C-alpha cells in the first residue's frame, strides 16, 4: 500500500513561488494517477494537480499554467510547482495515489493527511 | 409586490436595475444596500419583561403572599428578608435564562442562511443578510428562499405553504406573467424548495416585504413549560402542601400549649417560607439553561428546552446513510456496461477533471459507445447542475455529471431540451426525463432513466451487447445482480441507468459505481454510545449490501445481525416490529414513510429516538423522532427547519455529549431535591418536637428565614449547578418517568435528618440541663442547625459518589455558597444589631469546635454508607 507524506508545504502568500513535495512508499508505475487534491478551508474539495495512466497532465481552471506537476518513477516521490496562488485559491492540498485493480472492486484510493495553505494579511 | 406580479419580467427588470444572467456589480451592491437596508427587519425588554415573568410562578405568588401578610401585621425584617429571598431566586432564573437564550441566539446567528447567488455571473455562496435587491440567485432542492424572488426562468420550481399560508399543500410556480401562495409567480419569504431547481431575481429585501408581519407574529409566542417543568412545578406545589399540614399541625399543637401568638405565628410563617421549595422550578430552569449553554459549547442549537431533558431519557439513535453517517460526497469510480465490458473511473469529488480506463487504456468521447452512452446518460438525467467546481442540486445527480464532465461529455447536457419531465421521488425510487437534440430536431425524442437498480431492470425492455439490442433474458438480469451485489458489497452506492424512445420501452445500458467514504470520527462515536447503553442503527433508501457494508466498516454491524428491507418492514404487523427491531442495525429501501413506522415503532415501546437525517424526501419523520437532529455544513435547510437540534461540526461526539448532559441534569436535581428536602424535614420535626415538647422552640422566626436562604438560595442553586461525572454517564438511559425521589433517596433524607434533629436535640438539652432560659441555649441551636446544613450540603454534592473522592474544587459556587453562608452566620453571632434582630448573643472558639465535629458527624456517617452501598454494588 502507498502511505503518503507530504513535505516542503504550508501557507505562503499570494505571488509566493515554492515546490510541493510528496512521498509515496509504493510503486508508481503500477499506479492510474498521482494526482493533487485540494481542501479550501471552510469550502469543498477540488484538485491542483493530476497526471494518470493517459500521460494527460490535468491542471485545474483556476490554476491552468501557474501550477505545474513534474514527476519521475526511481524517486517514489511527485513534486507539484505553483506560482502566485490566489486568497481564494488556498487549501490544505491533499495527495492522492491509486493503482489499476476488473476481479475487485476495491477502493485503492489512499488520501494523504497533506498539508495546510490559507491567505489571510496579504500585505 | 401584486404590481410587481402583473409587470412582466423585462418590465421588473425595467423599473429596477438590474442584469438578468450576470447579477449586480458590488458597487451596485453597495448602493442599492444603502438604501433599501439589511435584511434583518428592526430589531427582535429582557430588563422588564423577563424580570416581571419570573414572578408569575405559584411558589413565588404564595411566598409574596406571606411576605404582605408579614406586611399586615408591620414586622419590616421578615418581609424583607422573604423578598430577599425571592429577589435573589429569580435573580439567578432570570440571569441563567437571559445567558442561555442569547448563547442561543449567537450560535443562531453564527449560522447564517446561506444562498447560491450569481453575483458576478458566476456561482457564488453569500448570506441572506448581504442579498440586496436586484440580485438574481440560483434556488436549490431543499433551500430556504433568500429574498421576495421574482423568478425569470423556472423550469421545474416547487414552493411550500406551510411557513406562512400553514396548509402543507403542495404548490407550483409558473413564469409566463399573471395579472393581479396568493400569486404562484412571486415567491414568498419564510418558504422552502422541496423539489427541482429555478433562478430569480429578488424585488425586495428586509421590511419592504409584506410577509415580515408573519416573523413579527412568530417571534411574540413564548416557550411552553416542559413536562419536566410542570412535573417539578406539581412536586414543588405538594410538597408545600405537606408542609402546610405539618405547620398547620404544629400551630393546633402550639395553640394548645398557649404559646404567644404573635412569635408562633411569625415562627409559622417563617417554616411556610422555609420548607417550600422556592427554588425547586427556579432549580429546573437554571439546569435547562445550562444544558442549553452546554449544548452552545458543544456546537448545537437547540430551539426547545425539552429536548435537552429528552435527550437524557434517549434510548435508540436512528439515522441515514447518506449526509449522516457517510459525508454524502458521492464520486462514480466503477463503470460496468451492458455488454459485459468494465471500466474503472479515476479521481474524487464533483470535478471535470478524471480519466476513463478500459482494458489498459483510456477512453473519451465516443470511442467506445457502451461508456459513451452510459455517461450521457448521465448528464441529460441530472436536474442538478455543476457550475465553477461546486455542487449545485443533490449530491449523487452531480456525481454521474462529474463523471459525464469527466469523460469530456459536457456539453449534450445544454444541447438536449426537455418538455416534460418525471421528477424523482424517496417512494418512486427512479428519475426520467424525456428532451431532443438541438441540433437534430428531426430525430425523435427519447427518454433517459436512473434510479434504484431494481426498479430500472423492471422498467426496462432491452438491453445493449457487442453494440446490438438484444431483448432482455433472465440471464442477463442474472449477471446484473450479481454484479450488482459486487459493488455493494465492496462499498459502492449502485445506479442503474437505462434510455429508451418512451417510458416503459427503455433499454438498460450498465451500472456506475458510487463510492461515498464514511464520516470521520463516527465509528469510535458509535463503539463508545453502544458501549454506554444506546442502540444506534441506519435507516437507508439504498440497497442491502452498500448499507451492511458501510455499517460494517462503521462497525454499526456485527457477526450475527439481522437486516430487514422495506417490503418486509411494511408486511409485519407493529408488535412483531417491535419484537424484531432492536436486532436490526441496517434498514434499506426504506421510504419516508418507512422511517415513520420505524420511529413510531420504537416510540410505541417506550423507548426515546433521535433520528440524525439529512434529506427533502419528508422531513416529517424527523418531526415524528422525540429528537430531531440535523447536520450544519452539508444540511438542507428544510430538514434544519424540522430539526429539533442542529450540530454545524458534524461529528457523533455532540448528540453523545447531550444524552450525558441530559443524564447530568436530573443527578444534580437530585443533590437539590436531597440536600433541600433534607434540612426541610430536619427543621419541621425540630420545631414539631419542641413545641409539643413544652420546650422553649430552639430557632427563631428570623433564624428560620436565614434557614430558607440557606436551603432554597445559593448554596442549594449551587448543588443544582453542580458538573457532571463520567461514571454516572456509563449509567443506562433511565424511563420516561424522571424517578429522582427513590427510595435509597428518601433514606438518606430521613438518615440525615434525623442526625441533623437529634444533633441538634442534644446541644439544646445539654444547653438546657440547668433549667434556664437564656438566648445562649437558641444561638447554640442555631449555629449547630447551620452547621449541619453545609455539612448536608456537602453530603448532597454526589449522589453515588463519596463526599471526598469528589473535592470541592469541582463546584466553585458550591465554595463561595458555604463561605458566604459561614460569613452570614458569623456576622449574626457577632454583629450587635444582627446579635438584637436573631435574638442572638456570641459564643466561645471551642463551642463553635464542638458544634463543627458534632455537624461532621453527619458527613461522616453519610460518607459510609455510601460506601457501604457501593462495597455492596461490588
Ligand atoms: N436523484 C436521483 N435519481 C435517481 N435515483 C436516485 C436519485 N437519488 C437517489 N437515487 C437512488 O434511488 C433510491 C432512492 O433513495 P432515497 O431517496 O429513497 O434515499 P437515498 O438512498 O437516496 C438517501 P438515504 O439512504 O440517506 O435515505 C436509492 O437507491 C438511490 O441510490
Ligand atoms: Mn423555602
Amino acid at each position: 500500500q502507498v502511505q503518503l507524506q507530504e513535505s516542503g508545504g504550508g501557507l505562503v502568500q499570494a505571488g509566493g513561488s515554492l515546490r510541493l513535495s510528496c512521498a509515496a512508499s509504493g510503486s508508481i508505475f503500477g499506479a492510474d494517477w498521482m494526482g493533487w487534491y485540494r481542501q479550501a478551508p471552510g469550502k469543498e474539495r477540488e484538485f491542483v494537480a493530476g497526471i494518470g495512466h493517459g500521460a494527460s497532465t490535468y491542471y485545474a481552471d483556476s490554476v491552468k499554467g501557474r501550477f505545474t506537476i513534474s514527476r519521475d518513477n526511481a524517486k517514489n516521490t511527485v513534486y507539484l510547482q505553483m506560482n502566485s496562488l490566489k486568497p481564494e485559491d488556498t487549501a490544505v492540498y491533499y495527495c492522492a495515489v491509486q493503482y489499476t485493480q476488473y476481479r475487485s472492486y476495491d477502493s485503492l484510493l489512499y488520501w494523504g493527511q497533506g498539508t495546510q495553505v490559507t491567505v489571510s494579511s496579504g500585505s | 409586490s401584486k404590481k410587481a406580479s402583473e409587470l412582466p419580467v423585462s418590465e421588473v427588470a425595467s423599473i429596477l436595475q438590474a442584469d438578468l444572467q450576470n447579477g449586480l456589480n458590488k458597487c451596485e451592491v453597495s448602493h442599492r444596500r444603502a438604501f433599501h437596508g439589511w435584511n434583518e427587519f428592526d430589531i427582535s425588554e429582557p430588563l422588564w419583561k423577563k424580570y416581571i415573568s419570573q414572578f408569575k410562578n405559584p411558589l413565588i405568588m404564595l411566598l409574596l403572599a406571606s411576605a404582605v401578610i408579614s406586611v399586615l401585621m408591620h414586622q419590616f425584617d421578615d418581609a424583607v428578608s422573604i423578598t430577599v429571598a425571592i429577589l435573589i431566586v429569580v435573580t439567578v432564573a432570570f440571569v441563567q435564562e437571559y445567558r442561555s437564550e442569547k448563547s442561543l441566539e449567537e450560535l443562531s446567528k453564527l449560522v447564517p442562511p446561506e444562498c447560491h447567488c450569481v453575483r458576478e455571473g458566476k456561482l457564488e455562496h453569500t448570506l441572506a443578510r448581504d442579498l440586496v435587491p436586484g440580485d438574481t440567485v440560483c434556488l436549490s432542492v431543499g433551500d430556504r428562499v433568500p429574498a421576495d424572488l421574482r423568478l425569470f426562468e423556472a423550469v421545474d420550481l416547487s414552493i411550500d405553504e406551510s411557513s406562512l399560508t400553514g396548509e402543507t399543500t403542495p404548490c407550483s410556480k409558473v413564469t409566463a406573467p399573471q395579472p393581479a401562495a396568493s400569486r404562484s409567480n412571486i415567491a414568498f419569504m419564510g418558504t422552502l424548495v422541496r423539489c427541482g431547481k429555478a433562478k430569480g431575481v429578488v424585488i425586495g429585501t428586509g421590511e419592504n416585504s409584506e410577509f415580515g408581519e408573519v416573523f413579527k407574529m412568530m417571534q411574540a409566542e413564548e416557550a411552553p413549560k416542559t413536562p419536566l417543568q410542570k412535573s417539578m412545578d406539581l412536586l414543588g406545589k405538594q410538597l408545600s402542601f405537606y408542609s402546610f399540614g405539618i405547620i398547620g399541625i404544629i400551630m393546633l399543637v402550639g395553640w394548645l400549649l398557649g404559646k404567644d401568638i404573635l412569635e408562633m405565628f411569625t415562627i409559622s410563617v417563617s417554616l411556610a417560607v422555609a420548607a417550600i421549595p422556592e427554588g425547586l422550578p427556579i432549580v429546573v430552569t437554571v439546569t435547562l439553561a445550562l444544558g442549553v449553554m452546554r449544548m452552545v459549547k458543544k456546537r448545537a442549537i437547540v430551539k426547545k428546552l425539552p429536548i435537552v431533558e429528552t435527550l437524557g431519557c434517549c434510548n435508540v439513535i436512528c439515522s441515514d446513510k447518506t449526509g449522516t453517517l457517510t459525508k454524502n460526497e458521492m464520486t462514480v469510480t466503477h463503470i460496468f456496461t451492458s455488454d459485459g465490458l468494465h471500466a474503472e473511473v479515476t479521481g474524487v469529488g464533483y470535478n471535470q477533471f478524471g480519466e476513463v480506463i478500459v482494458d489498459g487504456d483510456v477512453v473519451h468521447g465516443f470511442y467506445n459507445p457502451a461508456v459513451s452512452r452510459i455517461v450521457e446518460a448521465g448528464c441529460v438525467c441530472n436536474d442538478a447542475v455543476i457550475r465553477n467546481n461546486t455542487l449545485m442540486g443533490k449530491p449523487t445527480e452531480g456525481a454521474l455529471i462529474a463523471l459525464a464532465m469527466k469523460m469530456g461529455l459536457d456539453g449534450l447536457q445544454q444541447d438536449y431540451i426537455r418538455k416534460a419531465e418525471y421528477p424523482f421521488s424517496s417512494e418512486q425510487k427512479w428519475m426520467a426525463v424525456k428532451c431532443v437534440h438541438r441540433t437534430q430536431q428531426d430525430r425523435p425524442e427519447i427518454c433517459f432513466m436512473k434510479g434504484a437498480y431494481e426498479q430500472v431492470i423492471k422498467y426496462c425492455t432491452t438491453y445493449q451487447s457487442k453494440g446490438q439490442t438484444l431483448t432482455l433474458t433472465q440471464q442477463q438480469r442474472d449477471v446484473y445482480q450479481q454484479e450488482k451485489a459486487r459493488m455493494g458489497s465492496a462499498g459502492l452506492r449502485v445506479l442503474a441507468l437505462a434510455s429508451g424512445p418512451e417510458l416503459g420501452q427503455l433499454t438498460f445500458l450498465g451500472l456506475v459505481g458510487i463510492i461515498d467514504p464514511p464520516r470521520t470520527g463516527v465509528k469510535e462515536a458509535v463503539t463508545t454510545l453502544i458501549a454506554s447503553g444506546v442502540s444506534i442503527k441506519m435507516i437507508t433508501g439504498d440497497s442491502q449490501e452498500t448499507a451492511v457494508a458501510i455499517a460494517s466498516r462503521l462497525g454499526l454491524y456485527s457477526k450475527t445481525s439481522q437486516s430487514v428491507s422495506g417490503e418486509e418492514i411494511d408486511a409485519m404487523d407493529v408488535q412483531q416490529l417491535s419484537q424484531i427491531v432492536p436486532k436490526v442495525a441496517v434498514f434499506y429501501r426504506a421510504s419516508p414513510r418507512h422511517k415513520m413506522k420505524i420511529i413510531k415503532s420504537l416510540q410505541k415501546n417506550g423507548s426515546v429516538v433521535a433520528m440524525t437525517g439529512d434529506g427533502v424526501n419528508d422531513a416529517v419523520a424527523l418531526k415524528a423522532a422525540d429528537i430531531g437532529v440535523a447536520m450544519g455544513q452539508t444540511g438542507t435547510d428544510v430538514c434544519k427547519e424540522a430539526a429539533d437540534m442542529i450540530l454545524v461540526d458534524d461529528d457523533f461526539q455532540t448528540i453523545m455529549s447531550a444524552i450525558e448532559e441530559g443524564k447530568g441534569i436530573y443527578n444534580n436535581i437530585k443533590n437539590f431535591v436531597r440536600f433541600q428536602l433534607s434540612t426541610s424535614i430536619a427543621a419541621l420535626t425540630l420545631i414539631s418536637l419542641a413545641t409539643l415538647m413544652n420546650f422553649p422552640n430552639p430557632l427563631n422566626a428570623m433564624q428560620i428565614l436565614w434557614i430558607n436562604i440557606i436551603m432554597d438560595g445559593p448554596p442549594a442553586q449551587s448543588l443544582g449547578v453542580e458538573p457532571v461525572d463520567k461514571d454516572v454517564i456509563r449509567k443506562p438511559p433511565r424511563n420516561w418517568k424522571d424517578s429522582i425521589l427513590t427510595k435509597n433517596l428518601i433514606l438518606k433524607i430521613l438518615v440525615s435528618s434525623i442526625i441533623i434533629v437529634c444533633g441538634t436535640l442534644f446541644v439544646f438539652w445539654r444547653e438546657l440541663r440547668d433549667n434556664v432560659i437564656t438566648p445562649r441555649d437558641t444561638t447554640m441551636t442555631f449555629t449547630c442547625f447551620v452547621f449541619f446544613d453545609m455539612f448536608n450540603a456537602l453530603s448532597s454534592r454526589s449522589q453515588t459518589k463519596s463526599v471526598f473522592e469528589i473535592g470541592l474544587c469541582s463546584n466553585r459556587m458550591f465554595c463561595y455558597a458555604v463561605l458566604g453562608s459561614i460569613m452570614g452566620q458569623l456576622l449574626v453571632i457577632y454583629f450587635p444589631p444582627l446579635q438584637k434582630v436573631f435574638q442572638t448573643e456570641s459564643l466561645s472558639i471551642l463551642d463553635l469546635l464542638f458544634l463543627l465535629g458534632l455537624t461532621s458527624s453527619v458527613c461522616i456517617v453519610a460518607e459510609i454508607i455510601k460506601k457501604v452501598e457501593r462495597s455492596r454494588e461490588k
